[PDB]
């Protein structure tokens, strides 16, 4: 996983160097920013019931054609697997808020997605519709704090930019 | 005896460059001819200092044999010089792709900022440093020995991916991956490479152990942006020794 | 060179691996006990 | 490779659990004494050059058979290689202490090291002793109990990081055994 | 372009060999099959006015959501550029019927399509809908002959498989 | 490559001067507004995916000759390579704005780019326009004046960082010219 | 120069990635630690005439044999060039306190030193004697603050470890 | 296993040749000094008990690192194993000298011994020295040139059998190397 830790000690390992003052100095920011980026972690972890619920129907409200026969969400179990994917992506965003980098996203949701979504006819626009609907519904003093909300939206739009 | 003055072309090599005129344009082309000779000196140096590791003590090591049969070294020149002729038959897409591909990899193995600035300014120097870096630490495929048949298949998969970029997007074979130039020269190449395959198994117990860790480090430094790729590099070093720089077609 | 799977004629890399020499320690250790 | 933060993420990914408030008491305590972790790593990397020549020379005055003719540290080349893999092991242990997790230690340094030292004929008894002297130097430098170098620190307790690096060193020793 | 010719002389050039009897024997099939595969070429070339017309509205009839604002076919010039793409793909199929291989398709429609269609939000399912609608409307004695229809459908489904 | 801190170090090394108190007023002002530079870089890398398809499609809408038969953006392969360019240049400009110095821009991206685009036959006039539209998007995203996306920020002035990234973009444009 | 900045954007450039949250988080420690590591910079810059003076005679007090004929410091101009080297090394430590990493040291004092000091018969022990004499004479509340003293001593011992 | 007589039989069986009169000059000379061969083997097996404790103690006063703590001959169990190991090599060398052929030496003693001593961590330098001291004792006992034991013999020359057992001992040494 790419984080603040695993970046600076692989740059040191590739050069064969001991951890210098830059390597220690990089982890000092992992002390300051982790008060903000971890506050969104339990906020998403405790209320993950309703965010997946509110994103999944917004995806089908933007694209009502998916429930037609021959399409991706034609029957019930396909919609059940569709809500499971938004739950998976929100779990990976919860993980990335905890590591402090885009490690778990890039390993478990991003790498190889552009092959399986084209092979199984899953439209990526309907994937980014739910993530964008989660993105604009962030009441910055009500959902979480200000810093937290910035750290949450910066991981949502990274997934949006990577899926498109 | 006639009276023959020096011709004008015999006098146009004594001129002084003037930038305000069109005579700047001829000292354009007079200078990159010298700045390619600079590159062919730079690459010649960086080849030789790495090549001095195959003879560390004054005695020729078995890494740089060329000639197991009576005429095997004389055909090796005809292999290499024809490959060098076909290297500059590539179009402007491939040469400019390979230059900027080599600038992504020379810039991560250079230690000081001047050494990275040198690979930046001179592209043949950056082509030669990547070669000399894989020769002194034997992470090439011509020295990589798999250990189990597991890892042999694991290296075969990566090599099958690498051969696919040796053809066009249509499926036509590109002129880079070619194994013959004349009648019977492909059979000479086949006899020439099996001797190198036998010489790679004759290393010492120290050299096998050194190149194991060097291949794992080469795999996890240059071709690993993720955790699963470096997990493959840490367990199967011969799989990691089959990833080319992609400046090569083959 | 290329592995034996694609575009390759005869079998290669006849070199002693650590498992094979482990078996050669083991057979001698059994023979001494017998 | 992993660190202390991602270690609980692969533990939660094994059950598809969100990282909840139970899991974050171990990690918010990792942040509270993070300055002690940086102050502990800085004390080791400051005297890392003395630590190898300290430990390898201690391993020599243990056993003069290494500098004996035919011995494993008999040549200048072999002595330089032994001083080289003293430093590599000290480098990866300081990586693992900085990361708070032993993962980078045992897939980049110790994975495949035992059969390497068996194939080279490197004697494992002295390899254990060269690591144990470096471990004893590490607990002295973290707890500020070296004989002739004291470093300036803010007052407080540091036996937890000392026990962590002591836990990394016998992982190294059990790996090379 | 990958064809019957350019395959067998690059295999000979890579080995440094003169054209052997296999190289001559491969071009003998290019004499037999070119009576069938060229008969579909002028059939598609003369009646390309109506095939693009009949595929373009079938694409929008399967997916009526594309004319919504914010989508790919929201205004008139976007639909004009959409019909131009089906004309481009039918022109490349006409070329591939003439060379005898998938050369011009792989060079001019296939390579790099999966990047531009994801970057510009063009849904690939709506691309393969028109090609499939062309594929099932092949009256095998009425549009062309039997083998010309086989050669035409084999190039249509190659584009279908490559786009998905 | 260099950054804003090392830039004054090579300036002082040219005269063997110590970095004194005169030199540190420029750098302590670099640190004071360090939060605004991170907040400015975060706004660009958030909408970097829209910025390339915004700019390249704007470059198309102005010159239909690129998608003309034989044109430089006529093939899917050529359109993917042009979109690949729109992203490399945006990546190196965001490196240079983060570093506070234009050094990593013009030895890793622009050094040798002009004769590459001359040798490829890439139109220079069309290029300039793809960079200028991205520059116009950068000043809109830094000063929070985009039409349909507003980002949350602490209140204050940011025209200095906007002028800095505008100074990097015409460096790119003068390099490819 | 290796610093906190140039490490995290070359790790991003080698992977072809935009600056992620780890890249921003690493520079946050460059905000906290730069209050301490810059406080030693003007302290060394303003009093850089007494430190070179106090290190140079300590070097010759440890090694009085250097003033013998045939040795390195036999005449006056060689001692003048010897004090210039300690001034150079303290200037590089002053630079490294400003960048925040071991960049200028590794470029200008470390790389290639082990060749010139062996070729010109300069004993490296006499080089590290002056740096060690600077190191143990750090009165931690009197010379500077506590953390500025830590940051200063960590760069002095890095040069000590690199020269030996 | 083979002996001196069967050695020429496998050489003749490789070409389907009868053993003729050319081949029997080497074997009828093997019979003429057979009494010297028995007299040479009897001198070695008489002092074989002194030879191991002679050679292993010489190998110790070579190198005190073997009896060092952690050393390979440090324990009573390890010293007994080493003493027992020294008696096995002297036994098989006396088999090979009695048989007149080195065949029983290198399929029953030396086949697989190298890997064994590598896997055990037995140091090969001292293994060479323990064999070379036994070789030096063998040439002294065959040529009747020991310092403090002389044995009764009929007068004559015996350097051929001494050279044969010297040829067996470096076969042992090159095998364990
Ligand atoms: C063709 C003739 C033509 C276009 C295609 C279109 C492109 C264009 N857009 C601008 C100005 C901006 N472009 C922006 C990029 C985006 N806007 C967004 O909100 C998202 C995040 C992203 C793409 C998905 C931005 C932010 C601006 C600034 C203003 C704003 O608030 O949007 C230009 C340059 C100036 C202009 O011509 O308007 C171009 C060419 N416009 C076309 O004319
Ligand atoms: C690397 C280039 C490549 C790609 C990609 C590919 O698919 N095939 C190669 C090129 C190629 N080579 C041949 C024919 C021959 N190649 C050899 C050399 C190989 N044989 C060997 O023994 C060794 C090393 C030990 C090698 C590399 C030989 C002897 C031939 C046959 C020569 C002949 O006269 O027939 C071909 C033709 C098709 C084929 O694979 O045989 C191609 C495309
Ligand atoms: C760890 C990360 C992770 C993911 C992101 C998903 C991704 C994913 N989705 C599906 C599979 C599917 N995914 C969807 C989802 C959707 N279809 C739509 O039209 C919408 C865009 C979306 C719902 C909102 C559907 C409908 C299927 C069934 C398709 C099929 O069975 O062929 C599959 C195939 C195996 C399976 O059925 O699970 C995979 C790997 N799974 C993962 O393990
Ligand atoms: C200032 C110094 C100076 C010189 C040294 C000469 C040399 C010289 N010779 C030629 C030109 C020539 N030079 C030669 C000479 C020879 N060809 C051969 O085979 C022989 C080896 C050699 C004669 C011994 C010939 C044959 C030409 C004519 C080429 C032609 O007409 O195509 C030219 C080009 C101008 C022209 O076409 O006349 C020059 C510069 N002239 C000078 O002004
Ligand atoms: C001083 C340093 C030093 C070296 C580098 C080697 C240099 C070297 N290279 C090759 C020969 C070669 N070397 C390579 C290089 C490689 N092979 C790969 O698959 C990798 C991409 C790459 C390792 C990084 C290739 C592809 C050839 C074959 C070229 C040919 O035979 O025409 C040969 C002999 C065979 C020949 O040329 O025909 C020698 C001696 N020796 C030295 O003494
Ligand atoms: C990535 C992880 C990594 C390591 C841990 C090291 C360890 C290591 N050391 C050696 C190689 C060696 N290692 C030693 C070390 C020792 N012998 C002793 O008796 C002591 C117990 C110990 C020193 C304290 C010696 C003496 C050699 C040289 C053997 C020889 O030259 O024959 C080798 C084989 C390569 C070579 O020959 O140099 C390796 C992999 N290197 C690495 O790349
Ligand atoms: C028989 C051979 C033999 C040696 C060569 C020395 C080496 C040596 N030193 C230590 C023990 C130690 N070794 C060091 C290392 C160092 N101490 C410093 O002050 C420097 C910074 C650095 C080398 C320059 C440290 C810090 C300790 C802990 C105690 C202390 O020195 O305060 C130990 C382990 C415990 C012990 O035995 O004391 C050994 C074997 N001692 C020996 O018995
Ligand atoms: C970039 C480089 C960098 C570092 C090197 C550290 C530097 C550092 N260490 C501590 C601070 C400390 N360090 C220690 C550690 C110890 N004290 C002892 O008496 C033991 C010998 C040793 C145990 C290992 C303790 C106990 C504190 C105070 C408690 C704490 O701050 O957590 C502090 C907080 C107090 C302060 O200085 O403001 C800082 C900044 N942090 C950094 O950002
Ligand atoms: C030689 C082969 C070749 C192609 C296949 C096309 C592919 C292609 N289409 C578009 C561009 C486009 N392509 C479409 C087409 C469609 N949108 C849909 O929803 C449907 C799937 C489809 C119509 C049926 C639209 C609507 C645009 C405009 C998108 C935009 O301008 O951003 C572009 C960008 C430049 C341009 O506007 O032309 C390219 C390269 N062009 C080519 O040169
Ligand atoms: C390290 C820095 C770095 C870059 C800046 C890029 C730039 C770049 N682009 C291309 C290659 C290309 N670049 C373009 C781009 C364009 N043509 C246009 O008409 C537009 C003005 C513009 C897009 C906006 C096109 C169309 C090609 C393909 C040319 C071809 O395929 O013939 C090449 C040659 C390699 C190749 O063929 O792919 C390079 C080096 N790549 C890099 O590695
Ligand atoms: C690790 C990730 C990371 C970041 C993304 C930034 C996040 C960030 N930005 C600002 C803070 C700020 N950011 C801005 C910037 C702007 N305001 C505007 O109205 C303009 C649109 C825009 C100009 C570009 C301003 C004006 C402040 C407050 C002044 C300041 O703190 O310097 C602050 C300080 C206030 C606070 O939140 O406590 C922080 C932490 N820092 C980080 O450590
Ligand atoms: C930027 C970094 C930088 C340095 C570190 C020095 C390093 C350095 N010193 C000397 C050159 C010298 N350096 C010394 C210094 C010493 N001799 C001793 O015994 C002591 C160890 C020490 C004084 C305390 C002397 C005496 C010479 C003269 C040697 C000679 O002229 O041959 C030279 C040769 C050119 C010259 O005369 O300057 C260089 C490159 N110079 C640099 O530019
Ligand atoms: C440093 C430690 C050390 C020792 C322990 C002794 C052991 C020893 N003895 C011999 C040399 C010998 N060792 C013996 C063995 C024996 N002699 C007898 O008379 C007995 C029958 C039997 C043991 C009871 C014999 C026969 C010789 C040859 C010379 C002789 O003794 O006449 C050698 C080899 C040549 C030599 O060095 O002399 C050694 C190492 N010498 C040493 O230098
Ligand atoms: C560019 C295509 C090309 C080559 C490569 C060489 C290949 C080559 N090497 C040779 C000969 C040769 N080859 C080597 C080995 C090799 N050479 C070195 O300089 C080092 C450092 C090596 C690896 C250790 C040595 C050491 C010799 C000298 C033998 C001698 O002089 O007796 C010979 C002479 C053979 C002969 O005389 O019979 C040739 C043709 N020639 C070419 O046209």
């Amino acid at each position: 996983m790419k984080s603040v830790i695993t970046t600076v000690v692989s740059a040191a390992d590739a050069a064969g160097r001991f951890p210098s003052n830059s390597d220690l100095e990089s982890i000092q920011g992992n002390i300051q920013r982790s008060a903000a980026r971890l506050e969104a972690a339990e906020k998403l972890a405790g209320n993950h019931e309703a965010v997946v619920k509110e994103a999944g129907d917004a995806c089908f409200a933007k694209y009502a054609y998916l429930k037609n026969p021959g399409e991706a969400g034609e029957n019930q179990e396909k919609i059940n697997k569709c809500y499971r994917d938004v739950d998976h992506y929100m779990r990976l965003v919860n993980y990335c808020l905890v590591v402090g980098g885009t490690g778990p996203l890039d390993e478990w949701g991003i790498a190889g997605a552009r092959e399986v979504y084209r092979t199984l006819n899953l439209p990526t626009s309907a994937y980014v519709a739910s993530i964008a609907y989660t993105r604009d519904r962030l009441c910055v003093p009500r959902d979480m704090s200000a810093q937290a909300g910035v750290e949450f939206s910066a991981y949502l739009d990274y997934l949006i930019n990577a899926l498109s | 005896v006639t009276g023959a003055v020096s011709s004008v072309n015999m006098r146009r090599f004594q001129r002084v460059p003037k930038v305000s005129g069109f005579s700047a344009k001829v000292t354009k082309k007079n200078v990159n001819k010298a700045l390619d000779k600079a590159d062919m000196f730079f690459a010649k140096s960086v080849t030789m200092e790495g090549k001095a590791a195959a003879i560390p003590y004054g005695v020729y090591g078995i890494q740089c044999m060329e000639g197991s049969a009576k005429g095997m070294a004389h055909e090796k020149r005809a292999m290499a010089l024809s490959a060098a002729f076909r290297m500059n038959q590539r179009s402007a897409a491939e040469k400019t792709g390979a230059m900027y591909e080599n600038r992504r990899l020379a810039l991560i193995l250079a230690q000081n900022d001047h050494q990275e600035k040198q690979y930046i300014k001179y592209p043949k120097l950056a082509a030669a440093a990547l070669m000399a870096s894989t020769e002194v630490t034997r992470a090439c495929q011509r020295y990589a020995v798999p250990e189990s048949i597991e890892e042999e298949f694991l290296a075969a998969s990566v090599d099958k991916v690498n051969k696919m970029r040796g053809t066009t997007a249509s499926g036509v074979y590109k002129s880079s991956c070619v194994e013959g130039n004349a009648k019977g020269q492909a059979e000479q190449a086949r006899v020439a490479a099996l001797a190198v395959a036998f010489r790679s198994a004759q290393k010492s117990a120290s050299q096998f152990a050194a190149e194991r860790y060097a291949q794992s480090k080469y795999g996890r430094d240059l071709f690993s942006s993720t955790h699963f790729e470096e997990g493959y590099a840490n367990t199967y070093p011969a799989m990691a020794a089959a990833k080319r720089a992609s400046s090569y077609g083959y | 060179q290329t592995g034996l799977v694609n575009s390759k004629f005869s079998a290669r890399m006849a070199k002693k691996t650590a498992k094979q020499t482990k078996n050669k320690v083991d057979e001698y250790m059994a023979r001494s006990v017998q | 490779m992993l660190d202390a933060f991602s270690r609980v993420v692969v533990n939660s990914d094994a059950k598809a659990a969100y990282v909840g408030g139970s899991d974050l008491q171990a990690l918010k305590s990792f942040i509270a004494d993070g300055n002690k972790r940086l102050d502990a790593v800085n004390s080791i990397v400051s005297n890392a050059s003395c630590m190898v020549s300290d430990a390898v020379s201690g391993m020599i005055c243990e056993n003069p058979g290494l500098i004996s003719p035919g011995g494993n540290c008999y040549t200048n080349r072999r002595m330089a290689a032994c001083l080289r893999d003293g430093e590599i092991i000290l480098r990866y242990v300081s990586y693992a202490l900085l990361a708070g997790d032993a993962s980078v230690l045992e897939d980049r340094c110790l994975n495949g090291l035992k059969e390497t030292y068996i194939a080279l004929g490197v004697p494992t008894n002295s390899s254990i002793r060269a690591v144990s002297i470096m471990k004893a130097q590490a607990v002295a430098f973290i707890t500020n109990t070296a004989t002739e170098r004291k470093m300036s620190f803010a007052a407080g307790d540091c036996t937890s990081l000392a026990s962590e690096v002591a836990s990394y060193f016998d992982r190294v020793g059990a790996a090379i055994s």
